């Protein structure tokens, strides 16, 4: 168990999600392997809540979860939880938190584009050029909607998109510091 | 029944003169005088002395005479956080905010004196739990990028098709 | 549903809402679905 | 047991979700293996 493994697995967990799960890894890198009755103990939380966390943590099997059947001194019967993180698991689940990331991004813009420029006021709905230069008659000599009898204008498309270019900027720079840690990860 | 809610009645008593200030440690006999149980058999006090003020926690004994302890309940912040900070270093956890308040005047005053360093978490009996903060490592994390984070679902992801994934990007 | 993987509620309210939701649209599809319960409209006529 | 489907070898639920993304995995000409028009 390098040391540098470790590292990675604190580095993400304490920078890019939640602290109170990071308190449940917490308990995990204390002991490789630990009740769940145990677990509970240490965490000092609530079932239901408790519950809801292991729920999402057994959907993204950050920690593999084995069940174990054994025969007590009273003979009644008893279910035995036992959880403990995999490392070779982890690092591709957090990095494909992280990959699918981008993803999101890209398709956002996408749709940014995809956003008809059009609109009308009377309308009240997103109005294709093509629609547009329809309604156009070339007698009258001006465009516009043949049904709300309005101009339409194209300005108020373009400032959201400028505000989501902004955000962009600021994601790269705030996630440009884990790569270097997942690097020395490969190392 | 019989010789409980006087062992209650004692630790009640211990508690009001903790209220009142008195750290001197006290006789048994004189509490007993003070709280009317001359009545009660000497036989019944004598198992209390042997058994019961050991096992109570709060109890403490000093030079053969039976008193709460000091040391147990917060009596400075400065204490107060370094509890919290051994705590966290050997996974004790958080102490009751009642607790920590019938221990410690102006309890709320301390905790604005420690301000960020302490983290306080609401409980549903409106009890606060109290975790010391971590110097070594600090993060900020943003809301738009937790919204970002949270959309995204590796439960969908099936096992191999992430392996697949990787393999496919060319790592 | 949507709002609540938004907020990230619990993973038991999202399973319990999912539940619902399967069990609307399988009750759209069919009203007579074998061992389970019948969709009313709030007056005892089941839904057709 | 009712609308919801359980996969046991040991034994979790089966959400909707897996069972699309297998199905997205098969290749069309387990389709025709399948009897199923792949079209
Ligand atoms: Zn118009």
């Amino acid at each position: 168990v390098p040391a540098a493994l470790k590292r990675l697995a604190k580095y993400v967990i304490r920078g890019f999600y939640g602290i109170e799960h990071a308190l449940a890894l917490d308990i995990l890198i204390r002991n490789s392997c630990v009740k769940e009755e145990d677990m509970l103990e240490l965490l000092k939380f609530d079932r239901k809540q408790l519950r809801s966390v292991l729920n999402n943590l057994k959907g993204d099997k950050f920690i593999k979860c084995r069940m174990r059947v054994e025969t007590a001194a009273d003979g009644k019967t008893t279910r035995h939880n036992y959880y403990f993180i995999n490392y070779r698991t982890l690092v591709n689940v957090v990095k494909y938190k992280l990959d699918h990331m981008r993803r999101r991004i890209e398709t956002d813009e996408r749709d940014s584009t995809n956003r008809a420029s059009f609109k009308c006021p009377v309308c009240s709905s997103t109005f294709t050029d093509l629609e547009a230069n329809q309604l156009f008659d070339p007698m009258t000599g001006t465009f516009r909607c043949t049904f709300c009898h309005t101009e339409v204008e194209e300005d108020e498309s373009a400032m959201p998109k400028k505000d989501a270019r902004t955000l962009l900027a600021r994601f790269n720079e705030q996630i440009e510091p884990i790569y270097a840690l997942l690097r020395e990860t490969e190392d | 029944g019989y010789k409980f809610g006087v062992l209650a009645k004692i630790v009640n008593y211990m508690k009001t003169r903790h209220q009142r200030g008195d750290t001197h440690p006290l006789t048994l006999d004189e509490i007993l005088d003070e709280t009317q149980h001359l009545d009660i058999g000497l036989k019944q006090k004598q198992w209390l002395m042997t058994e019961a003020l050991v096992n109570n926690p709060k109890i403490e004994v000093i030079d053969g005479k039976y008193a709460f302890k000091p040391k147990y309940n917060v009596r400075d912040k400065k204490a107060l956080l370094r509890l919290l900070d051994q705590h966290d270093q050997r996974g004790l956890g958080g102490i009751l905010l009642e607790d920590i308040e019938e221990a410690l005047p102006n309890s709320q005053k301390a905790v604005k004196a420690l301000g960020d360093q302490i983290l306080f978490v609401n409980r549903p009996d409106k009890k606060k739990i109290l975790f010391f903060n971590d110097k070594s490592c600090q993060f900020s994390v943003d809301e738009e990028f937790q919204k970002l984070w949270r959309s995204v679902t590796v439960d969908s992801m099936d096992e191999e098709k992430i392996e697949e994934y990787l393999k496919r990007q060319g790592i | 549903l949507r709002r609540n993987e938004q907020n990230g509620a619990a993973a038991h309210v999202i399973a319990e809402d999912v539940k619902l939701l399967q069990f609307h649209v399988a009750t759209m599809v069919d009203n007579e679905l074998p061992g389970l319960p019948r969709a009313m409209q709030k007056s005892g006529r089941p839904l057709k | 047991s009712g609308l919801e489907l359980y996969a046991e070898w040991k034994k979790i639920l089966l959400s909707p979700e897996r069972v699309h993304e297998i199905f997205k995995r098969i290749s069309d000409e387990e389709c025709f293996v399948l009897g199923m028009e792949p079209r």
